């Protein structure tokens, strides 16, 4: 499908993976990522890299990325839209660890704090050590990281511009 | 000649910032400034390395800290002061005509590029260097001697050219040049937003559990001074394979990239300097690289 | 307003040095209370002793 390059330039200021995640954090919300666009990076490699590359098939325009990535003006490249045959689209990948598991086992199964603590005691720790963006959600005010990996291709996306199901 | 520089040469700073001032107005309401401060948040316990069973006791005196715009303004105020001062030729430390045949050898320097460059970098707001990203609008207003300038858009790296920033380098090259003093009061203005994430200075954590440690000043979200200076320090582009302006090191030694800009062909401070003491006639963009650290002071004997 | 370096003459200053001298000279003591304001500016650095 045909894409769009979006490039962090060289910044000395701050983290090129903290351009990144301010990126995929406004490029979230606002709008792009309907269900078609989504972003793929060339650079994926410890890091998430610095080019980012949006490719809806529909078709992804500059003016509305140039517009709306503007307060990234200052340290934002935007390619001109080209074409491929595969982009190598990445998921989204969960880490567990825990107290989520310990609340949600109290409150499914009815077991008490000390019964789900017992019956996870010897379990969970997960660490995923995959190529990451940290991202602050709106909906729930936290922040946390998003972990990325290499999937199958699938027909449908979410509102960070991975894959779905 | 073989002049030697003597065993403890030292210079002062010429420079001197203050620390700045976090504030929260409104952009067309700039006269309800109000106290940005740093709150704790839960966070402690469970260290939690794999294995390493002697670091795991680690005793939890933890709250990492946090720092927000109030929702009811948007605009940030940043608020600090530039002293300026002149005799740039003050060897604290030493003295004994080593320093004075470097004056002499370092009187034809063009104090002028200097100048507007230091200023530049204000006008500029390179400062900020974290609430810079994603702004909407920046006005820096600089009250040089009672006339409030304001400033806007002007590029980082790029010197353009611009005649009010001129203007207040008139008044900086005459202090550089000989002896004198100026204080400058700048004011930023950035329109980030209700309940944006301020950068505050992040502060030294030792062997600890903390991650988010702040710098405050007294309860008040604040940044530090030596940061200020080095984003007025960040104009060396005479080095080995000049690309953006980085920050002038005697040895071009920027660590965050654990690099040595200076130190390689032979353009580190002591060797220009002891070539132009005892007889080596330099270019103009390398001896003011000379004058640039001498402004910034150090020890420069040994 | 004082020059720091070049001595010039000042009658105020004289008055005290002459209640100065007699004590040197002769015997008995004199003992004079200084206060310096400075000008300097919102938060400027100052410099103590060091150790």
């Amino acid at each position: 499908y045909n894409t769009i390059s979006i490039t962090v330039v060289d910044a000395d200021d701050v983290g090129v993976n903290f351009v990144v995640s301010k990126v995929l954090s406004t490029l979230h919300n606002k709008g792009i990522f309907n269900g078609e666009v989504g972003v793929t990076f060339p650079r994926m490699d410890k890091n998430v890299g610095d080019i980012i590359t949006l490719f809806s098939k529909t078709g992804v325009d500059r003016k509305v990325l140039t517009s709306t990535l503007n307060t990234l003006t200052d340290f934002i490249h935007i390619g001109k839209p080209k074409e491929a045959d595969k982009v190598k689209t990445y998921r989204k990948v969960d880490t567990k660890s825990k107290g989520k598991l310990i609340r949600r086992c109290i409150k499914r199964k009815g077991v008490s704090a000390e019964t789900a603590e017992s019956l996870y005691g010897n379990y969970k720790g997960e660490k995923c050590k995959l190529p990451y963006i940290v991202v602050n959600s709106k909906s729930t005010g936290q922040r946390f990281s998003m972990f990325l990996e290499e999937c199958e291709n699938s027909e449908k996306f979410n509102s960070y511009g991975l894959c779905i199901v | 000649t073989k002049l030697k520089a003597p065993a403890v040469l030292a210079y002062s700073r010429k420079i001197n910032p203050t620390n700045a001032l976090m504030f929260a107005v409104n952009w067309s309401d700039r006269d309800n400034t109000t106290a940005v401060m740093v709150g704790t948040k839960t966070v402690a316990g469970t260290q939690s390395v794999r294995g390493n069973p002697n670091d795991a006791d680690k005793g939890n005196i933890q709250t990492v800290n946090f720092a927000n715009l109030p929702h009811n303004k948007n605009t940030l105020l940043v608020k600090y002061n530039v002293k300026f001062v002149g005799d740039v030729f003050k060897a604290e430390l030493g003295g004994g005509e080593y320093s004075n045949t470097l004056q002499t050898a370092l009187e034809n320097t063009d104090f002028g590029t200097l100048a507007y460059r230091y200023v530049y970098n204000i006008a500029a707001g390179r400062t900020l260097w974290r609430n810079r990203v994603g702004a909407e609008s920046i006005e820096t207003v600089i009250t040089v001697n009672d006339q409030t300038f304001t400033f806007s858009d002007l590029l980082v790296n790029e010197f353009d050219e611009d005649v009010d920033v001129a203007e207040i380098a008139d008044m900086v090259a005459g202090v550089l040049s000989g002896e004198g003093f100026v204080t400058l009061k700048v004011e930023h203005y950035m329109l980030l937003g209700e309940g944006s994430e301020v950068f505050p200075s992040q502060e030294f954590v030792e062997n600890s559990k903390l991650s988010k440690q702040l710098f405050d000043l007294n309860g008040q979200a604040a940044m530090h001074d030596q940061k200020i200076g080095n984003a007025i320090r960040t104009i060396d582009t005479w080095y080995e394979d000049a690309t953006t302006p980085i920050a002038v090191e005697p040895y071009g030694s920027v660590v965050r990239n654990g690099v040595a800009y200076r130190a390689g062909n032979k353009t580190d401070l002591f060797t220009l300097m002891d070539g132009a003491v005892n007889g080596k006639s330099l270019t103009e963009e390398d001896q003011m690289f000379v004058t640039a650290n001498l402004i910034r002071g150090g020890v420069f004997g040994g």
